């Protein structure tokens, strides 16, 4: 990460008053979650049949 | 086999679901909505 955009990296994630990230893990990572699961797999099986 | 299935009965609700939106749209003030706030505000002058 770069915290100025001098550097080809992507944008460094936000901070709290430690130097520690800020971002909450158990909003992010069911996000993920879901957003694989949906395109993965279902959505690909979906066009099979659809083709079929 | 489901999509196999159910496509005969899907075109028809469809359609009635089609109905319904265009109802919606019908019984309305069929005015641009950026300025439609306006005629909520001049029809509640009359009403
Ligand atoms: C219903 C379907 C589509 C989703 C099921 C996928 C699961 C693997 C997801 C759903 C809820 C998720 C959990 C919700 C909350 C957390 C806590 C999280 O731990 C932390 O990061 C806490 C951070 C802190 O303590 O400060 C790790 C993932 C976990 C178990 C998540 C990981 C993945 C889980 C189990
Ligand atoms: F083939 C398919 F379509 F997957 C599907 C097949 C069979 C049954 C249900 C679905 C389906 C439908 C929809 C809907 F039509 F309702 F949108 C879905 N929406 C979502 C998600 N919503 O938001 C996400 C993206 C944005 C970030 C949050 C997660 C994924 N997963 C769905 C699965
Ligand atoms: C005004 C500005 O952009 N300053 C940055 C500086 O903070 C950084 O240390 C250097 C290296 O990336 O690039 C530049």
């Amino acid at each position: 990460c770069t915290f100025s955009g001098n550097e080809s990296k992507p944008l460094c994630v936000e901070l709290d008053e430690h130097n520690l990230p800020r971002f909450p893990e158990w909003i992010t990572i069911p996000l993920v979650c879901i957003y694989m699961l949906s395109t993965n797999i279902l959505l690909v099986n979906l066009l099979v049949a659809m083709f079929g | 086999y489901t999509v196999g299935i159910v496509q005969e009965n899907n075109d028809q609700v469809w359609k009635f679901q089609r109905y319904f939106l265009v109802q919606e749209y019908c019984n309305r003030l069929n005015i641009p909505f950026p300025f439609v706030v306006f005629a909520y505000f001049y029809m509640v002058v009359k009403k």
